[PDB]
């Protein structure tokens, strides 16, 4: 657990380190899937944390 | 602006962090900062 924020935290650094740059996020499907209304899975906590570390880094 | 008041912000994805026990403190914190600030007026987006 809490691998999957901090590698997306890892790569957004390295990539804003080097502006100008391009990041290409292949089948996103895995990590911008909708969050569900249960389903009590730590893949499922990961992919929360996954989700909202992506759209707070784009923030 | 026309109500002449001090404006603070935040958003729905710093506070909802996992990691544990640290929500609590921060809602505490951003409070009381509001109080001994106050008047003053706390935008939230996407409070949900």
């Amino acid at each position: 657990a809490g691998v999957a924020a901090a590698r997306v935290n890892s790569l957004f650094y390295n990539a804003r380190k080097k502006a100008p740059a391009i990041i290409f996020i292949d089948e996103i499907d895995a990590i911008g899937r909708a969050r569900s209304t249960l389903g009590g899975d730590p893949g499922s906590m990961e992919r929360e944390s996954a989700l909202l570390a992506m759209l707070v880094q784009m923030d | 602006a026309e109500g002449g008041v001090r404006m603070f912000t935040c958003s729905g994805t710093d506070f909802y962090d996992v990691y544990s026990g640290v929500g609590a403190r921060r809602v505490r914190e951003t409070f009381d900062r509001l109080r001994n600030a106050a008047p003053a007026i706390l935008f939230i987006d996407e409070f949900d």
